[PDB]
């Protein structure tokens, strides 16, 4: 953009829509966990495989 | 009638209509270079910079 011409509406795609991509990769990190969170809860609703002493 | 001397004169009249024709030529070709040139550095500074990127 420093090279004079290619007009701001095309540096604008790429700004907000880097945040986007970006972003977008956020929420299935936060999902990875509360699936992973969810799992092991899911497993520890098999605890009850001997009912220990 | 000393060298190079007022002696004569004829119909000048089709000679320098020509004259005026050939010099309304170049006085255009001369607006030709005006665009043909700027044209030239739109394509100039498009181009050395569009290479360097």
């Amino acid at each position: 953009y420093g090279q004079k011409a290619t007009s701001l509406d095309t540096l604008n795609t790429a700004k907000a829509t880097l945040n986007n991509a970006k972003a977008e990769m956020d929420v299935v990190q936060e999902n990875i966990k509360q699936a992973e969170i969810e799992v092991n809860t899911a497993e520890t609703n098999l605890g009850y495989t001997k009912i220990t002493s | 009638v000393k060298k190079g001397d007022l002696l004569a004169e004829i119909d000048s009249t089709t000679q320098i209509n020509t004259l005026n024709t050939r010099k309304a030529a170049l006085a255009s070709y001369q607006a030709q270079l005006v665009a043909r040139k700027t044209a030239y550095d739109v394509a100039l500074s498009n181009y050395q910079r569009l290479s360097k990127l």
